[PDB]
């Protein structure tokens, strides 16, 4: 197996942890969420190439910004996070997260991930976001901004049902082997 | 890691740690405060062990067994034996603190009620000092420690073997050389996301919110310092290039 590097990057409501979490455990925790993940090296074979995938999350490192690219160094694929119940958290992708991950990160594919898809068709969530005058992040939003930072793909997923999350982490190992 | 510590916290959460028969007894608030502390000291357990496999491991086994250049190892794994002894110390406090509140004809079964002084503690006066001068060490050491690691697998045949052989085990699955030194500078940055979640679950008793409301800001005064002391060491670099930052 080849050893390739993931990174997950994004504003601190984007669902990152929450994420890596379900995805390591193929389950959503039914006693307890965990605050935060250290790493992980899940075994993945995807096209028939088997990966040790080791997984990393910026959890916590947003609001500093000489310890946050301390994690970059050697990545091979980047997962750039936004909340769909959050279109600020998308805001937020081209002129801070984009220019940054092209800086320490050259030529390593970005997928941009659209987490929380459930939230789209909630009552609660549309409610709370009409009161700013805002909707949750529709699918060719998600496209568009993609297709504008020059990301790999674009990709939706639920870490509440599990929904799209081996779907991402497949698709991102394809991505390290390229 | 020892295995009494190791038992005590196998389980994914307080509330599976301690009996059925105790946990029914809280309330959901305190259940939920309690899983969050769990979860701050169990991973204290892991950080400390992270740095156990690095000086007993790595380190010593590189002086012991291979013949590499002086200031090599140290190149390596910087600042290690001083970060080993403040978390070593952390984490004792941590497991005393729980020690002291198990119940009578009980090894499981504790409430901590209260935290917050101890990370006052832990973030105040020497020791915060000790932190913050031995992370902005280690931080401004880490992508020189990452790139002469990488030169030495590359050309050194005995330090190849060496590293193969004992990362082979299952165990060490997530702990190589380079997994171990990006596992310690993200340490520091998981406290305030902990310290927060505690904070959320603690209101019962306005000494202890305001306690934790206190060890909240001087972990981010922490943090803050660090960032700001940070310059990355490069092997080689001139003079010219430093005083042209
Ligand atoms: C200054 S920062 O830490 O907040 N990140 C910025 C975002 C904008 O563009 C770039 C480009 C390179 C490097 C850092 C950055």
């Amino acid at each position: 197996a080849i050893r390739k590097k993931l990174v997950i990057v994004g504003d601190g409501a984007c669902g990152k942890t929450c994420l890596l979490i379900v995805f390591s455990k193929d389950q959503f925790p039914e006693v307890y969420v965990p605050t935060v993940f250290e790493n992980y090296v899940a075994d993945i074979e995807v096209d028939g190439k088997q990966v040790e995938l080791a997984l990393w999350d910026t959890a916590g490192q947003e609001d500093y910004d000489r310890l946050r690219p301390l994690s970059y160094p050697d990545t091979d694929v980047i997962l750039m996070c936004f909340s769909i119940d959050s279109p600020d958290s998308l805001e937020n992708i081209p002129e801070k997260w984009t220019p940054e991950v092209k800086h320490f990160c050259p030529n390593v594919p970005i997928i941009l991930v659209g987490n929380k898809k459930d939230l789209r068709n909630d009552e609660h969530t549309r409610r709370e976001l009409a009161k700013m005058k805002q909707e949750p992040v529709k699918p060719e939003e998600g496209r568009d901004m993609a297709n504008r930072i020059g990301a790999f793909g674009y990709m939706e997923c639920s870490a509440k049902t599990k929904d799209g999350v081996r779907e991402v982490f497949e698709m991102a190992t394809r991505a390290a082997l390229q | 890691s020892m295995e009494m510590d190791e038992k005590d916290f196998a389980a994914d959460s307080w509330s599976l740690a301690v009996d059925s028969s105790f946990l029914q007894q809280h309330k959901k608030e305190v259940m939920k405060q309690q899983d969050v502390i769990y979860e701050l000291i169990q991973t204290e357990l892991h950080h400390v062990r992270t740095l156990k496999i690095m000086t007993r491991l790595f380190r010593t086994g590189m002086l012991e067994e291979l013949h590499l250049e002086p200031g090599v190892v140290q190149g390596l794994f910087p600042c290690v034996d001083e970060l080993s002894d403040i978390h070593t110390r952390f984490l004792s406090q941590l497991l005393e603190r729980r020690r002291q509140a198990l119940c009578p004809g009980s090894t499981r079964n504790f409430v901590i009620h209260r935290l917050g002084d101890l990370l006052i503690s832990q973030f105040s006066g020497p020791s915060a000092e000790q932190m913050c001068k031995t992370y902005s060490e280690f931080c401004s050491r880490h992508s020189k420690a990452l790139k002469l690691y990488k030169e030495l697998y590359a050309r050194d045949k005995r330090f190849q073997q060496f590293i193969r052989k004992v990362t082979r085990p299952a165990v060490l699955k997530r702990h190589g050389v380079q997994e171990c030194i990006l596992l310690v500078t993200q340490r520091i940055t998981k406290y305030p996301l902990l310290i927060s979640r505690i904070l959320q679950h603690s209101h019962g008793i306005e000494e202890e919110r305001q306690d934790l409301t206190t060890a909240l800001g001087l972990v981010k005064e922490l943090l803050s310092n660090v960032d700001e002391g940070i310059y990355q060491l490069e092997k080689g670099a001139r003079l010219q290039e430093i005083y042209n930052r």
